[PDB]
């Protein structure tokens, strides 16, 4: 358990936080192959390829690093779930490729930037900030 | 000939295909000219079975049964659901439902005949009347004893020939003769044991209704 | 984070705002292909072509620029999330085809116009109006 | 923006309102084709076919024109979003074909008629009532 | 609009109402085929087959006509949305096939019977009972 | 019924509980094949392969056994729904294969670790710990 | 020859497909050696029709029309959307858009010619100018009367031949000649009456743009 | 030969797929000893094109180009992006990137060659070097001029032959002669008119990079 | 012969398929009569490659590499993951893992041999031991210097022949010889530039493990 309010999702490559973030998502998915035979009662599963996808939500601003970020940008992310406080688990995403950005708001609504990224064949490293 | 009568299980028959096979066409010039060749004695039926097996043990039973005839030795008894009812699937078959013919005072023997069509009906003699569904009727009254039914023959013989003017009507279930089209049989059984499977639909079992030459 | 009330969709071609808008939506998406030689831990991902779509909601009116707009119209759009104020980020969309218009209301409900656009052969430019 | 309570959905052929009506829906949809390019960043859009589908909700009554309107009836619709009040934009649907009617109600619920129509190769005309 | 309390589903064949009934549903659908030449603004639509289905909700009881009814039963139905009162529109359904019956309840819940019918080779006639 | 507070997912392999856990899930499924002859009222059904999957929700922490756990790890699990108390039913999972870990949080939200496992080639044994 | 001019409805043409048929290749040894065989007068266009029928009554009309020619008697008039516009689908065709040629003082007759390509253009004479889209132009001024257009010929004849130095420019819609590739017609009509259907498209109605031999 | 110079538009070239065919094989016995017999003309590239047309009007321009060739009179130029860069697609192409060879003091002419490999590179002579991307560098310094490129030839001729032991490095875009495999041209145009369209891509057009026989 | 050793990249090999090719069948009459023809020296392995290319630049590299051999000149070096490990994919290969043989006091040279099967094993000599994975062992101790490994030969020669009673055990990664089955190569690269694609997999690049005749 960590707070997450203090958590900083910051660009590894730029070195700075994207903006007024609302949320951060990181999922590492490993696909598996399950095999069974009719003379065998159970299926054995072996994990194959692993890929990482994530979305970070920000408030859209003209003066925003997130605004600078664009779909199709390959950028590394120094995500700190527990923030920059030392010893917090932090994910050093490497070469995440931004897939899409959403900028939708109602008249009442505050403009929001939804940035979705998927990995480029690299795996985020769960290092501890020191 | 004497042939063989071996029952095909009705449950296996439940999973069986039906296709009408008819011959005698060979037409002439394609100038709109048509000539009717006559092959003779046609109207056989085509079936694919094994879809009614349900489980491995039953599948084994049909396979053993195919082995029994060692490749369709002589005749094989097949239950035909379509021809089983001389009336309707929802209507009970009766002696009156199918008309065997009219006794002439010398007509001791009548083969069970299925008349299909009306103005120019084709009549099919039935080799095996299913036992217990055979009822004989006469115009005056349903006929009981004194009719000798040859189960292999399909012929019912009145000991005293019916006099002229009495209609012989008999309706019975049809145990049709069948000869398998192909010796090869595909086996879909699904390995059991730890898997504990078994298969309800063995495929590619082909049989042809056979009008046996007597 | 803009107010969003300031955000106004203006039809660039008309030179005036479409109407009493309820909401504005902009999404930019770049599609990607990921491929891995069998036996690879992760799949290398490369972005392919990029295309974008957006939807703006308006109140249906006989005297509305949005009413004048029709499905299948390739129309330039000038979303102004920051508004027309100096130093306001705005999205300029060129030749955005209008996919469909929906006019629906309940007796209680005011007639509503829903207009959706997909830019054709172009990617929206996040220009700044100052 | 219009009120919509005053709005009258009335048959263009019969010339009279369908019945007590909860809602009206009209959507004009134009299908489009993407001009995909490999080695090219964006795809152009070409609109090929436009068709109109709509559903109007009525309260089912034995004495109802809506009850008279069976599924499979090709009927023109004079839809007034702002009502018959002059100057209200109105849709002159032409040859709408009724697709389905649902008469469903709970013991508590009043019987309801949901009538859905789709066009027969014609496009509703957004005329203004004089 | 009627009341819906008045609406009663009566099995026509039994000559009596199915039972305490939570709700009654009738839907009549006529499907259409829409076809257009490639150079066509809109697609001409022609209705093909009309078929109908309905579902009635009942409270499960041992002494219920609905309980007696079984899935796979082709049974005539006499929905009476207006009730049996004079000048009440009612739907007469002929040979509606009962697709399925659902008997389910929670410990708190009273046993519920859900019965669904699709009229076979027929369309319900909206006769008036007077 | 137990309490669920008592229920704890303990990694059998590490000999310790994964962490502060929001929830634990175990599902055991045995698939079946149903086949019927064409003239059959009902279809005979025979069970085939049996496989199980489970998901445990934890709060993400740098010092967490769950954090140490990675997708693609074949790790034995010792769910203890009754807890470690005498006469408590517990599920011993053998070689459960972690499929994915989701590390996601909002600024308000505490970082969450969601870990899902599917036992490979094995079915969890519902042993009793006493 | 005289041929036949029978219109193909544009709505049916909307359904119709377009393909380009070109010949004259037959190259030499595949050692990288290439020889250009010349079939001569090629560039026909292939089409498949009947997809624009929309409804049964219209489908009947085209079918009757095919019957009228009794198997492509002589020529058949086909509306080609691609060749209809000398300019563009969104741009109006003009006399100036297509250049017929230059009068030499003896050049009374000019066939409407469609020039395709630039450096080495292939010019296609048009058998049937669509009526009313035919406009004649001269370098000095658009030309009105005195040009005799042979609609079957596709030739426009100035009564007084244009003198040297005036460009004849004519742009018109193209009513191309067509001969059906296959006698067989596939009928997809969808039963009407109680069914009340009818079919938008009928498949398998191939036609080939035909360069009629004069 | 001089051939016909018609450029395949890069935009039309967008999206095409290619296959590489080698003509050297002719193996021997099953002993495991195989003999490679080469008849030359190896590694030709077969191309399926017509992709990225976008609209029928644009497609018409490609069709006009096909008409201009008239069954591929001579040869037709095709621009290949893969060979256009001497280095890598992202990387800049430079004179230094491709090394033509070393002068002997008499080597006025250097063919532009793409060396496919390291140990035994298969050289692809460039018949057509795209103009203005040609950069020539002598060992001492980049050469602004005096190298006479023959555009049809693909040969750059130094007026003064480079001295012995002088490296010549030249990098340029690659234009390759292509002859269409099939006379017929498949057309995907998407009908316009009321249902306005214009197909994004035409169906594959078979055009083959051909190493012309000398 | 001398042949050629050219490495096939492991990443491209990652995409590559594996199939087992075995011969020596040709049985007699199908009455259940069986005769074993011996082709001799079989057990080649079939592969299809190019699916591991990942990107355009790498795809170019393999293509250039295929061009380098100009159609499989002599031998080609293929990295086979399956044969690479004498032990297991998860278990390290050791000299002890594979038994070369036993020295007789005159047995200076031992070819690396992979024994497959147990009761009647087929032994495959390996043409190219992967460098640095070659470890020699003797029953008394792992053997270091004095063994001369002929990398092309696959033969390790002890300068002093091992005396009778010491087992020579050597386990090494297998750089198997390969000859491409088909000269034709399918190129799937996905257009780059503005599209910026590139392709992970290229289909149709079959190769056959080749037992070279020495």
């Amino acid at each position: 358990m960590l707070k997450g309010k203090d958590g900083v999702v910051k660009n590894a490559s730029t070195g700075d936080s994207i903006g007024h973030l609302q949320s951060w998502a990181l999922d590492t998915q490993r696909d598996e192959v399950s095999g069974w035979g009719m003379g065998d009662d159970a299926e054995r599963a072996f994990t194959t390829v692993g890929r990482a996808s994530g979305n970070f939500e920000v408030y859209l601003d003209p003066a925003d690093p997130s605004d600078d970020l664009e779909p199709g940008d390959l950028v590394d992310l120094e995500l700190y779930p527990g923030g920059e406080s030392t010893g917090s688990g932090y994910r050093s995403v490497a070469g995440a490729l931004i897939l899409s950005t959403a900028e939708s708001a109602s008249k009442d609504g505050i403009p929001m930037l939804t940035v979705n990224w998927r990995t480029s064949g690299a795996l985020p490293q769960k290092a501890t900030v020191s | 000939m004497q042939f063989i009568d071996v029952e095909f299980p009705r449950d296996i028959a439940a999973g069986c295909q039906a296709v009408l096979t008819r011959r005698d066409e060979v037409v002439t010039l394609a100038s709109g000219r048509e000539e009717v060749n006559s092959r003779w004695a046609d109207t056989r039926r085509s079936w694919d079975a094994g879809l009614g097996v349900r489980d491995e043990a039953d599948l084994a039973q049909v396979v053993a049964l195919f082995e029994e005839v060692r490749g369709r030795l002589y005749a094989f008894r097949f239950r035909d659901w379509l021809d089983w009812r001389t009336a309707a699937t929802r209507a009970p078959i009766t002696a009156t439902d199918q008309p065997l013919g009219l006794g002439d005072g010398s007509r001791t023997a009548f083969q069970v005949v299925k008349v299909y069509g009306a103005v120019n009906p084709y009549t099919r003699p039935l080799s095996l009347p299913h036992p217990g569904t055979v009822r004989v009727a006469l115009d005056g009254v349903t006929q009981p004893s004194g009719w000798t039914l040859t189960a292999p023959g399909g012929v019912i013989t009145f000991d005293t020939p019916p006099a002229l003017g009495v209609t012989v009507t008999a309706g019975c279930s049809f145990d049709v003769p069948v000869r398998f089209s192909d010796p090869e049989l595909a086996v879909q059984w699904a390995y059991f044991r730890e898997g504990q499977a078994g298969l309800a639909q063995a495929p590619s079992i082909p049989l042809i209704e056979v009008r046996l030459d007597p």
